């Protein structure tokens, strides 16, 4: 391998798919051989010589470890850069992109562990995908919502409520000022709440709240299912109801099904909310797996309008992949975990969704860290308010707007956040009530 | 424990849950747009100023999103007093209208701002 | 949590989905709290109290850590057993089963790492799935192949050959005595070989080989694609050609798409070969992820006739999940990594596929370890033979049959394997030729 | 050839397709031979004798140059009249009509240049086509608009605006008094504005303007696409929205796709606006190509309700083909470039669309030259008004109505046009404002 | 810079953007029809005189296009005074109606004219 | 136009669609203005100013005549090179590619004649098309 696959003189082409792998070799395996193994094992590379190789020109199809750099503060760990020719991939198939790059290497004996950190998707390959059904700017225009983060509320308990009671909670949340309500990732179709009954009661609740407030509302209707057919039946009924948004667990449903749903959403005007259930099984450990930024790029290609992206409140790593989801161009920046400069050639950005144990006191921090283009999801942060859902929703909407006003006036959210919240409690009994339960 | 009202509680998106903005707060919001190089523009609506569905029902279609432009976007506007002066002018011609300030970011090429600046009779 | 979720007195129900998690808590977190966290975090469990919980009976929907046992030889690591009520799951949806159990917990702060080791799927839930389109016995009857492992040959190079040259290699392999040829997991549809041309040339080659030898042949036509639609178009053309078997990368394509394909295969009589590309990203590290036996049970439910399962030549761990894929009933056996007794209530077994760097000298070991019900896949082990593919195929078929005859005669493959091979080289010039290149 | 194809004694049949070609022979080629070459080369005529010709009666299938006349003031240029038998053409196929007549001759070596000037389409062939989906009178009845030219406004910039901003411009234009807004020919589906988002926002804007003014409004939604399928998907969504009119670039999309769209428009009640993008590539030079009147007849057969036809403000040539698009019968008139008398046997007329750099001061001239049955398209003439689109629309609508009133009262638009406009500025601040920016 | 009104600005097609026609201008428009050999006819509408969609929504379908015929087309009419006299008559019986003059070209066999001749109370 | 559309300093991007036009201007029209006319007329370029242009960044959507060279042995004829941004085109639509580039310019008054000689289709745009159903090697 060493000879054929380690090519430090290599100049990558603008059409090459580049990969940065965090390699931990078995003791006794030098870096250059490991990098050469990673490149061979994820491309051509056969344990024995075969006569058919002479039928083609294998140099044109091989992966090439073109660069290796030690990892600081780690023992026996390197970042190996591999380049894959454009011709190895099926146009528009995230499924094939992952199979080719990540389908075989991770089990290599010579490696003790392996983690894909980033991928440079070439613009020629980016153009073969649809990308987000709508994207940030189109979504804001459709919903007629500008200059502030969007607000959502996850309905709990996830299991146990009947479809109607679930819808009642949806109405009380939306009427209070939140933009969206949401189905938990686990909520598909189960004995106590079949999908159709849920869709229907959620439709009545959201239209009631929209008519009451005058503001456009939505509920992420979970379309994740066991088969493509079942998934399509759920999305089709959403279209029938005339509602704005559906949801999909892209990792558990998978890339083939997600792409299908993404295309259907584009063709029918449905916004698509993506939940990343199961991601931690893959991206958690620093030594083995795939970093979330790689899964985030994949989703932007397959397609989704929102994508769950954590909560921060490693800030920098997170902000790094937030730029990768939202912007058209992001320059290489190791301090932010960005290994390659990435261009999107006008593929729409995806709205990052912050979630998890957040409440009113995190509002100045979330607004400051994510800015306007984000969706802030509050489950217990709304359903746990002492006066109920509507007041819980009002407290969140008021705290958010107080932060946006203050920021716009030039106040520093980092330093004055708590004060901006305290100031609003003097005129918002709902917020005052929430603040008492939380900080 | 207080119950969130049901009647006459229509909202108008961003900043509509805060107490009505004074002239000074209005002036600071408009300065935010200018400082960002966004172009201010006013919109007004005399009929119903909330979203509804009359002409179609498919996903993402709503009536009532577009209001009507007060003159033209104020390109090269440097002073908030210019904007507030038009607000005054619009309010005089349309004391019965809902008037909001919107802004355009010609760089991202999209409308990026929208907040209620005036609401009529007990709204 | 401790109070609500750690229930050591709990008697599991025969309808409960049971999970064995390998838990590594953060220092300072006692086992009982961690186990209680794992159960809460993967079921109900909210960071703050919500009024809607009083609308139902949450005890009926909660996960329950009912047992905890220390891991031997590990520091601060336990196996926590969690029980999930039947009512939490959508019938026939592996996608929902994984989302519910594995969609959220792995990211819990209090846990340093987490690995799902096994799941006891209750018979009531097993009956909601189709399972394998055909299964072991039906596949043997259809192919009219009995009393020996099946033999396959993976075509290489994976990329680079034109469709016709690829088909030529397929014919030379099959005519030599192998039962199947195979598309590499990366081979979907690419610039130098579009799927339809491949399907067509592979069809001509396999029918030619079948007419020559008189034995039924097949080629695993890869149907993995970017969308459900594209995947279905490929399977439909296979049906049109009248061929016996298609292939799918179930992890990269995903569970929703796999189930769709599995149902279509059942309804059209197609055998389904499953490749586990990307599995090592998830199942490799002992401390975090999902063990392969869990992914193997999932595949048996969603559906597949063959499943890649490694190569052995931890023997015991492997044999443990081989029984889980093939048998109707497997008793709890910690020495083999079997945490729960598992019943399948007549769901057909799946044929394990051994692959990876194997050649003639491993034949006695593979036959002995896997027995008759297995598929032995030889890439370089055939295409690397000095006289070409047909002789490479004959050498493998002869070595296998020599081993089966010897075993049937009562010889010990473990102790006499090399001798049984040496004895056959005296009358098989093809095998003699292979043996010279290998041991 | 001379012998077989130059037939000056020939009496054309009423079923013959007659063609008038402007022929520029190579020096040394007499007119009669060139005319004979043009007829042979566009029909039978083979460089060598073939035995199969004796299987039929080729006299019945040959093109016949029956007349030749010198072109005045030109050196070595003639008008050759060729007659083609009815039997050469596929019923209802403009595609075949053009292939047969214009598919081969233009490259003939003996010719230095060649231009098709006109075609006499026989009534028997005219009856095989559908013609306009609706035509002039039906369109006026549907829109309930009588006694004046229709007014349109092309939205600019063509690229750059988001779908919503584009729709905002559409509403401001329509509410001011114009009947239609329009998508530029380049506007199909691109990264910053996908077709569906555009269709949807344009629908909201046009219904808002219609409800405000009480007058029926429309927006030419561009359905031109890369494939028949994509084109049909766009037209189908227009039908779904219930809007009145779609648009097609018939030359770049092509005749086969245009005919398909025309038939769909007839069956679904959609008006069809035709843009002639790329026409100048073909019709510009006097010496080679096809004159626009030929492309105009083709469109009337394939089908379209509006057709872009220039702006005049060679008047006479233009008025000549305007009659060919609108009337049921047009007599031969060389002074107007009409080489053949043409009957349409009740095929509906097409509304000519004048466009290009026009403003209020051209209004009396456009009304006088085109009369009531025309559509006057104003891009910068509206979007360039100092007070904005609505006032720009009002200025145009007022100027037009002032001209119609004046004309009806018996005033001479040719001599009093400027005065009629000046008189209206005394009571229309919007028009007064436009007049200041323009003349 | 003046803003085009939004309220109560419904229009009625041809000639409705010009100041209301005097008796003399009316008389000249009617003479245009006669001189062209087009047949004058009056139509009136008491309910809403603008287009709307109540009964169907497919392309090209609108309600409110047909109004109701005042008597019959005036075949063989030679004097505009005849038409204006009926306008007066119609106005007296329907002071609350929208009344427009339409004309038919029996040669092209289509309605070819339509202009508002009278609008009621502050319209 | 001259100012906005003739950009001799321009470095074309690998994603740009490049066009080589054989331009024959009307007498009295210098090459740089004609090239600038060809680029404007086949992209943005409006006869009068419109307020909506301020809603976007038109520099990102304009065609740019970046180079002009005389034609040898011809009188008053030049090859003008125009670059069109990738964003102007619909993926996989030859119909739109031709409409955008060739749909309007050929009729420009200032031009006496115009011929499109070649186009550099960028690889990013090439990947949006299917291309030949089979192609040479597969057919053989
Ligand atoms: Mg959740
Ligand atoms: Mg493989
Ligand atoms: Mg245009």
């Amino acid at each position: 391998y060493k000879l054929t696959y380690y090519t430090p003189e290599y100049e990558t082409l603008d059409t090459d798919i580049l990969a940065a792998f965090r390699v931990s070799p078995q003791p006794g395996v030098p870096p250059e051989e490991a990098g050469a193994a990673v490149a061979a094992e994820s491309s051509t590379g056969t344990w024995t010589t075969v006569w058919t190789d002479g039928l083609t020109n294998l140099d044109r199809y091989k992966g090439r470890c073109y660069h290796i750099e030690p990892v600081a503060g780690e023992e026996n760990q390197y970042i190996c850069y591999v380049a894959y020719p454009l011709d190895l991939f099926e146009e528009g198939s995230v499924t094939n992109m992952f199979t080719s790059i990540v389908g075989n290497v991770f089990g290599f004996k010579a490696l003790r562990a392996l983690r894909l950190e980033d991928l440079r998707i070439p613009v020629a390959y980016v153009k073969t995908f649809q990308g987000p059904p709508h994207g940030i700017q189109v979504e804001r225009d459709k919903l007629n919502k500008y200059g502030r983060p969007l607000l959502g509320c996850t309905i709990k308990p996830k299991l146990g409520l009947s479809a109607k009671n679930y819808g009642r909670a949806v109405y009380e949340c939306l009427r209070g000022g939140l933009d969206f309500t949401k189905d938990d990732e686990n909520v598909n179709s189960q004995p106590f709440m079949r999908w159709r009954d849920r869709f229907l009661f959620c439709a009545e609740a959201l239209y009631k709240a929209q008519a009451e407030t005058g503001e456009i509302k939505g509920h992420y209707l979970n379309a994740t299912a066991g088969t493509c057919e079942d998934m399509m039946k759920r999305a089709v009924f959403a279209r029938e109801l005339g509602v704005p948004i559906v949801m999909h667990d892209y990792l558990t449903g998978g890339f083939t099904a997600n792409t299908t749903l993404s295309h259907y959403c584009r063709d029918n005007g449905l916004l698509l909310h993506i939940h990343r259930a199961m991601h931690a099984v893959i991206d958690r450990q620093k030594n083995h797996g795939m970093h979330f930024r790689v899964l985030a790029k994949a989703l932007r290609l397959s397609g989704g309008d929102h994508i769950h992206s954590g909560t921060v409140v490693e800030r920098d790593i997170t902000l790094g992949f937030v730029d990768l989801l939202r912007d058209d161009y992001t320059e290489k920046d190791r301090s932010r975990g960005i290994y390659f400069t990435q261009s999107w050639v006008s593929t729409p950005g995806v709205l990052p969704v912050a979630s998890g144990g957040i409440h009113v006191w995190h509002m100045p921090a979330l607004t400051e860290i994510f800015g306007d283009d984000s969706v802030l999801q509050f489950g217990g942060g709304t359903l746990g308010h002492p006066w109920g859902n509507a007041p819980g929703a009002v407290a969140n909407r008021v705290a958010l707007e107080a932060c946006v006003q203050a920021r716009n006036e030039g106040r520093d959210l980092a330093r004055e956040g708590n004060t901006i919240i305290r100031e609003a409690t003097k005129w918002s009994p709902e917020l005052a009530a929430a603040c008492e339960v939380w900080k | 424990m207080q119950v969130w009202p049901i009647l006459n509680l229509k909202k108008y998106e961003t900043l509509s849950y805060l107490p009505p903005l004074t002239t000074d707060q209005l002036a600071r919001q408009v300065d935010y747009l200018l400082n960002n190089k966004w172009v201010p523009c006013l919109e007004f609506e005399t009929d119903h100023g909330f979203v509804y569905r009359e002409h179609h029902n498919s996903p993402g279609y709503y009536d009532g999103r577009y209001w009507t432009m007060w003159k033209l976007p104020m390109f090269g506007c440097t002073d908030p007093a210019q904007v507030l002066n038009e607000l005054e002018e619009c309010k005089k011609e349309y004391p019965n209208a809902f008037i909001r300030i919107i802004g355009f970011d010609s760089n991202r090429e999209v409308q990026c701002i929208s907040f209620i600046a005036y609401k009529p009779a007990g709204y």
